[PDB]
């Protein structure tokens, strides 16, 4: 099966510079038209760079023209683009898309994509604050981190139904969200209830117990 | 009389795929009905003067045709659609159906879920034994059941009853069930219902001891 | 030779260059009228129908209807190293049509002599609209303005009448049921509705009749048409 | 709306003589053609005779011609087929289904169809046998046996459990019919919960109810 | 560049509906891709040139249109089909997408 990998992304300082490659697998690498397209946190889609089949001739559209580089290795499978000089506005999940003369360059594979941050931010590690007071609502308050990503789970993972974890948003510039979770009146207090916050950039796991107030 | 060849009988195809099947008249017709029947329920008006669709019927059927060759098309094949599909002419007294095409549906290979019983011990005060083998939501339809008395096979005595697709998982199941004398039942102590799918390489089989 | 207009612009009324006016030529074709023009067309197609494009000559019937007055087929020549125009549409004549209109929306271009909204009729119903010609000659268009599905295709096909005995109805081709030769046909859609109809010149053999059904959604009705001679 | 009953269906010895009607509703009958068609054995659909709107004119194909007879009383809105010297070939399922010249005689409407079995073989009712074991789910079982003729209804729990119901079709064993019906629930009610197979038989006038206990 | 306009921003229906979204070019265009994306994966290929269905759409999507209008129809909404929709255009450098119109369901 036709596969594409994206890899590189991360966080960089503000008119820093980074490589992101692509691996392809399943198909004649040498044959289509290879592009990067990134998706912007208002969720659009945007082409950041294009190159043809035989590595030839690009293109690049005026906002990254002579900024970003895109290249390929088809004796790799590989596809690269290195970005210079990035600005804030570059913070973009990048995919890496394929398209065919022959089937009127429509983008029939992609990647999952590889996360682009942007910014000058230092890194900063989360403060779990506990939230509690049938079916009784407890919650996990997740508050000055950076940056994305935070992964909250309840029970180590067992407690999955009844779970609404909240996107995070920008306070000044750290983020902060919170999980809500609902079980009955019998569990508990009876029974423990914890969520799990984890923030790998800054190495660091916090597990709180929610207790009455 | 007008004959109306359906072909094919057996219609297999994977969800998506464009199926066409074809009603062949003995002599020249000048349309032809289509009606869709599901198990359990009447045919259903399913096609309307050759290629109109009856009210409800998806986009996806169409039918076309004219003199001794019309035809019904599902342009991408839907789980729902697996039924038996009837065409009728009357162009001329008396009018006549077809055979039918039924319309088999790919499906996850399935191993059905056996499951043995032994005679009921109300049965058992009447004289008889009749042992059941339920074998349900299996995929292809393809398979076999033997009854292995003590090892012995017992052919004679058994009655088979299969259903047809299931709309809803595309799944089939069938019904095995061997019956015995009271005094024939009594004097073996192992019996076995052997299954073979093309889900293994070794038969299901579902034994149960009477201790 | 009583019906051609010949337009003469390269090497029976015959134009020529100086009965166009500023180069153009405008061209009343009245229905029973041809026209064969002679010329080199410039890009050898023409007229933005029943249209023969044969060497450097062209000839162009006249249609039975026309929806609007400005609609035209232009043919631009060249002769001599200089460009003709040549505009060419159809006597306007707001002909009504002899049928049943089953739509609803009432700014159409057409006219129908019956009308019927299927969308009031009952569902899973089967509602007639009779539609009848009684004239020895006979000039004029027979059809129907349907919001969904026609049966059969109206109206090359047709629906042989009902039996008062048990005896099936078929779909027979108009021209062999009512026994005429050069039946016109037309077609036409606004939004979702569907115009279908035909034209009809000249007298008839037999009495005969003929149905067209029209379904839209669970409703139904048919239009059953009756012409009479002889 | 428009709903057609067909009744009067059973069990008639061979060349004996029944008569079924048809009740219709929700539409005017009288500008209707109605026709009576059958489902053999071997799922084959066949027109066994048809009416005009007024009654009038009938036809009925050579195969059945002079022996059946069709009629309607538009008054009662009702339609009748008898049905003399029946064979064992007519044995079948019969449809009760409409026409209508204005939609090019399309059967829009049929019926649940009433089944006619002509043969010699005596009345006999159903024996009920439950079926039941003795670890998620549990599947349990209905045995109808040795009854004659269809019609027969397996419906669980009359009719409540719906969801993982095969009730297989009927085969003859040596002149009686035998089916099964299976049905699947966790295992949660199996020793809770009782699960109950209802089975009837109209032409013995048979009704049974066997509650499906453990295997003691 | 060319700017495509998506209708409605949120499209909120039953199942059962018959619904369309429309994308309206800034110039002409002569062909729109379609591309579902549902939370946590890639967009996937959806119409081709216009109309064509891709690999796997099922038959009640739809696609229409010519010009600075086109539009994506889906005659009987299934739940599956709750999905943010694009639509893409190539006739001039730059490519563009679409906002975006998201299939919302009701209960
Ligand atoms: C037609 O055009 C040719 C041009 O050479 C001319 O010789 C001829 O006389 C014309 N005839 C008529 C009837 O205008
Ligand atoms: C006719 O009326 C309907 C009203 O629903 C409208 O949708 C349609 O656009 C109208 N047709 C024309 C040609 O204006």
């Amino acid at each position: 099966d036709v596969k594409l990998v994206e890899s590189g992304g991360g966080l960089v300082k503000l008119g820093g510079s980074l490589k992101l490659s692509c691996a392809a697998s399943g198909f004649t690498f040498s044959s289509y038209y290879m592009s990067w397209v990134r998706q912007t946190p208002e969720k659009r889609l945007e082409l950041v760079a294009a190159i043809n089949n035989n590595g030839g001739s690009t293109y690049y559209p005026d906002t990254v023209k002579g900024r970003f580089t895109i290249s390929r290795d088809n004796a790799k499978n590989t596809l690269n683009l290195q970005m210079n000089s990035l600005k804030s506005e570059d913070t973009a999940l990048y995919y890496c898309t394929r398209q065919h003369y022959g089937n009127l360059y429509f983008f029939d594979y992609w990647g999952q994509g590889t996360t682009l941050t942007v910014s000058s931010a230092k890194t900063t590690p989360p403060s779990v604050y506990p939230l509690a007071p049938s079916m009784v609502t407890l919650g996990c308050l997740v508050k000055g981190y950076f940056p994305e990503p935070v992964t909250v789970t309840w029970n180590s993972g067992s407690l999955s139904s009844g779970v609404h974890t909240f996107p995070a948003v920008l306070e000044s510039d750290l983020y902060t969200l919170s999980s809500s979770v609902t079980v009955p009146s019998s569990p508990w207090p009876s029974e423990t209830v914890t969520c799990n916050v984890a923030h790998p950039a800054s190495s660091t796991k916090v597990d709180k117990k929610i207790v009455p107030r | 009389q007008i004959v109306l060849s359906q072909s094919p009988a057996i219609l297999s195809a994977s969800p998506g795929e464009k199926v066409t099947m074809t009603c062949r008249a003995s002599s020249s017709v000048t349309y032809i009905h289509w009606y869709q029947q599901k198990p359990g329920s009447s045919p259903k008006p399913w096609i309307q003067a050759t290629s109109s669709l009856a009210s409800g019927v998806p986009a996806r059927f169409s039918g076309s045709g004219s003199g001794t060759s019309y035809s019904l098309s599902i342009s991408r094949v839907e789980a729902e659609d697996a039924a038996t599909y009837y065409c009728q002419q009357w162009s001329s007294n008396p009018l006549t159906f077809g055979a039918g095409t039924k319309l088999e549906l790919k499906r996850a290979d399935a191993a059905p879920t056996v499951s043995i019983f032994p005679p009921s011990s109300e049965q058992l005060t009447s004289g008889g034994a009749s042992v059941v083998c339920f074998l349900n939501n299996f995929y292809p339809k393809d398979i076999n059941v033997k009854w292995k008395i003590d090892g012995s096979e017992r052919q004679n005595g058994v009655l088979n009853s299969w259903t047809d697709q299931d709309s809803k998982d595309s799944t089939y199941s069938m019904s095995s069930t061997l019956t015995l004398t009271k005094d024939e039942y009594e004097r073996h102590n192992s019996y076995t219902c052997e299954a073979t799918h093309k889900t293994s390489t070794s038969p299901i089989v579902k034994s149960f001891n009477r201790n | 030779p009583h019906n051609i207009l010949f337009t003469n612009l390269t090497n029976p009324k015959t134009y020529n260059e100086s009965n166009f006016v500023s180069n153009v030529l405008e061209v009343e074709l009245n229905d029973g009228e041809l026209f064969v023009l002679a010329c080199e067309l410039i890009n050898k197609k023409c007229f933005q129908n029943k249209i023969i494009y044969h060497k450097n000559l062209t000839i162009f019937k006249a249609p039975f209807y026309v929806t609007s007055k400005d609609v035209n087929t232009e043919c631009t020549c060249k002769f001599k190293n200089n460009n003709y125009k040549i505009v060419l549409k159809p006597k306007y004549e707001k002909k009504v049509i002899h049928g049943c209109n089953f739509s609803s929306n009432v700014s159409s271009k057409h006219t129908f002599t019956d009308s019927l909204d299927i969308s009031l009729v009952d569902d899973s119903a089967h509602i007639s609209c009779n539609v009848h010609l009684s004239e020895p000659k006979y000039n004029h268009l027979v059809g129907l303005n349907c919001p969904g599905d026609i049966i059969p295709d109206c109206f090359f096909q047709v629906y042989q009448p009902e039996s008062e005995e048990l005896e099936p109805s078929n779909i027979v081709y108009l021209d062999s049921q009512i026994n005429i030769g050069d039946i016109e046909y037309y077609e036409d859609a606004e939004g979702d509705d569907k115009i279908k109809l035909f034209g009809i010149v000249g007298s008839i053999p037999k009495t005969t009749s003929f149905t067209c059904i029209c379904k839209k959604d669970k409703k139904s009705a048919y239009m059953t048409v009756t012409i009479d001679s002889a």
